[PDB]
């Protein structure tokens, strides 16, 4: 990378940006296989989403040379590169329901509170499924009839 | 809801807060807040200003407040939460693995539950557990009881990797042990010039080892560099002439 | 105290253990002595109200500013003393020196006071070393009135930037903000940083 | 026996007791199959500790 | 002494890439690489990400 | 506030089932089944009678939704009590309860109106299986097969009472002589039963990574190994870089070895002997002696 940073800046992410950082989706709870002690397919350690184990090696064993850089194996989908990318590729999870971030809700004062002009207690009631909040009123339809 | 189904809609949950923030427009509240600020009765007004600050932030940023409800969560790379196998056959892992696994579980189970169809109390309970789970993954013990894994030991959260004496911000300030270094007892030597110093030759052999190796394959005393390194390990009489 | 606690406390800017008073205005000495507690009163030269103090008789009445300027002459009431002069023996409190006599004077007091602990044990540092940290203390403002400016009344804000915002809002007919110079301890001022 | 006899002056790095762990069973490396093949010396089931 | 302290804190302790490159360059007899950005930085960013 | 509490409240809000409600749920489930068959038949043909004459069956559908949902409410309070015995060891309390709900939903679908018996026994014996199946799937950090779960359950539960009944620590050999009767499977069973301990519980500082220094010195080894063997020919180095493979590296099959060398007719097995005397040049010069040492 270039050696020239004027300054650093920080901000909020976005689901359309968090999908951009990611290389796969982890959809299985399982970690490494118990028997052979290789990572398990499509979980928190798998080689498909993250990176190969040893340097310049796929998963099934169809390539272990160094001659092939950057090819993606069509039998299991791992990519033969340095194993150091094993700590630079990030996963992503897609939640069937949207949760709130805890940092904007439990801080004092809650900024979510100040944006949505609630008491903090009632915001907590909404988040945790203990109180219904009325989102949108069809005013025009109510005045008409 | 039954009386006026066509007239309002309102959700319980975090999905509700997302439709609320989306229905919310930032520029609209901002002007009214500034007018509140403009007016008198400041003690009541100060409260309107704390709002103004939080709100105007999102206007200047160019970042929508929509990014405060997560439709996806990132997973940290697999190495920064390693699971390495110890010497005695035991597995030694990091705590984040239990949290990510937990959120994955509660997520998959919730989605199949939506597929099957279910009562409202069961779906609302599963949503609740998902929100609380991801909440403890981002920052533990911030809402109710923390989570403990083995033996009533709180789990190190993901916000746990930033704060504290051992966090990532404190790391470079405390100091670490280096390479090419030693230490010993000092005696006075009143023979030395102000820029000289006296160095135990047994220690200055170890300290400069690689350089002695380069010069030692350069001379050709050792056929190969790897062999030469072996030579400096046996303190052979040829290495002192080179170490000078 | 005189040792490294006096030096540490001076940089922290906390209230001293003696906290002898100084003359808030300029006036005339009028001390009545109660056996349990003294009361020190200053009858103003300009006019208006006279300052009142309820100081213990456990300290010692300090030498008075007089034309003779004898340091051995204790304070005898009925006199006219200069504004800011110290009233009793002990340590003047810095925040009061600053609010009474501006930013420069509290600079003088802090340099002299931190130096006077080293000129006793016999060390000597050059004044600029102390001044380079005192400059890092005294360079923010606490704002009495928010006005048309954005920042909250009662917040620790930078000096230069306070001035800039105030002249920008003044450039549009908006009311200025009223801010005063604050002194900070070298732990409550390295907390408020901008990075 | 594997242990140094009593009275032999030892400079550092020397061996005092000779022990071998049964090396973890991996595959024999091909580059190592040719390297060990030219001379004919097998890296046995044991490393040197 | 910017370069000495940046050298102690990076290739002499933490960065694996750095230590490997410096050791190699010393044995090879070429210039030591001029100290750049630690591998630790990208990890701080992956954790903030 | 806390999570288990609010859900206990929700479950306790609706009235528990009894003998009077036996008829109410039995009649409702039977009506619901009839509603399902009558509703299902119309959709398949593609011809449907008016919606005004079908609204009656829609009303039976609302009754059947209060029957499935409210009957479900009656079963939840049982689900909690059945969870109370599993909560200690494996998983969290509410995860277990949620699996009880999920199992119950599967269980309710598989129900027959004609049979009449208490719900504890039938429903309990249907949902305890779901609880134990998901529990046994996701309780461990590293997933294990189900027969290993059974073996570890039996040895662990018999061991825990054997140690305190005997009065002395169970010896490493006889715990296996009870069932496993193998001394090499003890270490293995206790390895599978071990759980991964936290690094934070420093602990990781003791562990050594090794190899960057010797894989660097091994790249240097590859340099010198490439440089030394230059006094030979190209043909002989062909079969040197084929079956063995200096840069390639695979104990390959001799036919595909013969088809990637550009030379066919297996001539390279006949030239393989006409150069072994030349392949004695590096062994007599004793050049590869300093790397295997
Ligand atoms: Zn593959």
């Amino acid at each position: 990378d270039v050696n020239f940073f004027d300054e650093l800046r920080i901000g909020l992410a976005t689901a359309e940006d968090i999908r951009q950082w990611s290389y796969g989706e982890v959809k299985k709870p399982e970690t490494i296989n118990y028997r052979t002690l290789k990572p398990e397919k499509d979980g928190l350690f798998c080689e498909k989403i993250f990176g190969p184990t040893r340097d310049w090696e796929c998963y099934c064993g169809k390539y272990k040379r160094v001659r092939f850089k950057g090819i993606i194996c069509e039998r299991c989908g791992v990519e033969v590169t340095r194993a150091k990318v094993r700590r630079e590729r990030m996963g992503h999870i897609e939640l069937a329901a949207p949760v709130t971030h805890i940092w904007y809700f439990k801080g004092v004062p809650s900024r979510l509170g100040y944006l949505l002009d609630l008491a903090p207690k009632d915001l907590e009631k909404i988040i945790y499924f203990a109180a219904y909040v009325i989102t949108s009123v069809d005013e025009e339809m109510r005045h008409n009839e | 809801v039954d009386r006026y189904g066509e007239y309002f809609t309102g959700a319980m949950g975090a999905e509700s807060i997302q439709k609320l923030i989306e229905n919310f427009d930032i520029d609209a509240e901002a002007e009214s807040l500034r007018d509140v600020i403009r007016n008198g009765k400041g003690q009541k007004k100060l409260r309107a200003l704390k709002r103004l600050k939080v709100v105007a932030a999102f206007q200047q940023s160019g970042n929508s407040p929509m990014g405060m409800v997560l439709d996806a969560v990132p997973v940290i790379p697999p190495e920064l939460r390693p699971m390495v196998q110890l010497d005695g056959g035991r597995f030694a892992t990091s705590d984040l693995n239990d949290l990510y696994r937990r959120v994955i579980n509660r997520n998959n189970r919730l989605k199949r539950l939506i597929d099957l169809g279910a009562p409202e109390i069961i779906v609302n309970n599963e949503k609740r557990m998902l929100q609380e789970s991801v909440d403890a993954l981002f920052d533990n013990g911030r809402r109710g009881r923390p989570v403990t894994g083995p033996g009533n030991r709180p789990l190190k959260s993901l916000s746990d990797l930033l704060k504290g004496k051992q966090g990532r911000f404190r790391q470079n300030l405390l100091g670490k042990r280096v390479d090419y270094s030693g230490r010993s007892v000092i005696v006075v030597g009143p023979q030395l010039k102000l820029h000289q110093c006296g160095l135990p030759k047994l220690m200055a052999l170890e300290l400069f080892k690689p350089f002695v190796m380069k010069r030692l394959v350069d001379l050709n005393h050792a056929q190969n560099i790897k062999s030469a390194k072996r030579m400096v390990e046996r303190q052979r009489p040829q290495v002192w002439d080179v170490l000078e | 105290t005189g040792g490294l606690p006096r030096v540490q406390e001076l940089f922290e800017a906390r209230v001293p253990r003696g906290k002898a008073p100084i003359a808030d205005v300029t006036g005339r000495v009028r001390l009545e002595d109660g056996e349990r507690f003294y009361k020190i009163t200053i009858v103003p030269d300009d006019g208006g109200e006279e300052v009142v103090y309820d100081k213990i008789s456990k300290r010692q009445r300090l030498r008075v500013f007089k034309h003779e300027d004898g340091s051995e002459r204790v304070l005898s009431d009925g006199d006219h003393v200069e504004v800011g002069q110290q009233l009793m023996e002990g340590s003047a409190d810095p925040h009061e020196v600053l609010r009474v006599q501006g930013p420069r004077e509290v600079q003088i007091h802090l340099v002299r006071e931190v130096q006077e602990v080293y000129r006793a044990q016999g060390v000597s540092i050059h004044d600029k070393h102390i001044e380079v940290i005192v400059r890092q203390m005294l360079r923010r403002v606490t704002i009495i009135d928010s006005g048309s400016t954005e920042f909250l009344p009662g917040s620790l804000i930078d000096r230069a930037e306070f001035e800039a915002e105030n002249r920008r809002v003044v450039a549009e007919g908006g009311e200025p903000a009223a801010g005063r110079p604050v002194l900070m301890g070298i732990t409550k001022a390295s907390l408020a940083t901008d990075s | 026996r594997g242990i140094v006899r009593i009275g032999a002056e030892v400079r550092d790095g020397d061996i005092l007791v000779g022990k071998v762990t049964p090396k973890g069973e991996t595959e024999l490396t091909p580059e190592e199959r040719l390297l060990r093949a030219i001379f004919g010396e097998k890296a046995r089931e044991v490393r040197d500790t | 002494a910017a370069y000495t302290l940046q050298e102690l804190l990076t290739i002499k302790s933490d960065d694996t890439v750095g230590r490997v490159k410096v050791y190699e360059a010393i044995v090879k007899g070429e210039n030591i690489p001029e100290p750049g950005i630690p591998e630790s930085f990208k990890v701080l960013l992956k954790e903030l990400q | 506030a806390d999570s288990v509490r609010a859900y206990l409240k929700q479950i306790g809000k609706v009235a528990l089932l009894n003998a009077e409600e036996e008829v109410e749920l039995a009649k409702r489930i039977e009506a619901g089944l009839y509603a399902t068959q009558l509703m299902t038949e119309l959709s398949e043909r593609g011809e449907k009678l008016p919606a005004a004459q079908r609204r009656d069956m829609m009303w039976i559908c609302r009754d059947g939704d209060r029957a499935k949902n409210h009957l479900l409410e009656a079963n939840l309070r049982l689900v909690v009590s059945l969870a109370k015995r599993y909560t200690g060891r494996g998983m969290a309390f509410l995860d277990l309860i949620q699996e009880g709900n999920l199992g119950l939903i599967r269980a309710v679908e598989k129900f027959d109106y004609t049979k009449g018996y208490k719900f504890s026994t039938y429903a309990t014996w249907w949902i305890r299986q779901a609880i134990t199946r998901a529990m046994a799937d996701q309780a461990r950090t590293i997933r294990i097969p189900v027969h290993m779960v059974e073996v570890i359950n039996k040895l662990g539960r018999i061991q825990r009472e054997l140690l305190q009944d005997l009065g002395r620590e169970p010896t490493p050999e006889e715990l296996a002589k009870e069932m496993d009767i193998t001394p090499e499977k003890v270490l293995e069973i206790q390895q599978y039963a071990r759980e991964p301990i936290s690094l934070d519980q420093q602990l990781g500082d003791f562990i050594e990574d090794s190899v960057a220094v010797d894989a660097v010195s091994f790249t240097l080894l590859q340099d010198q190994l490439q440089s030394v063997l230059d006094t030979l020919s190209e043909r002989e180095a062909g079969v040197v870089r084929l079956r063995f493979g200096l840069t390639d590296g695979q104990p390959r099959t001799l036919d595909e070895i013969g088809q990637v060398y550009g030379v066919t007719r297996e001539r390279i097995r006949q030239i393989e002997s006409k150069t072994m005397s030349k392949l004695r040049h590096p062994s007599r010069s004793q050049v590869l002696r300093d790397y295997l040492d």
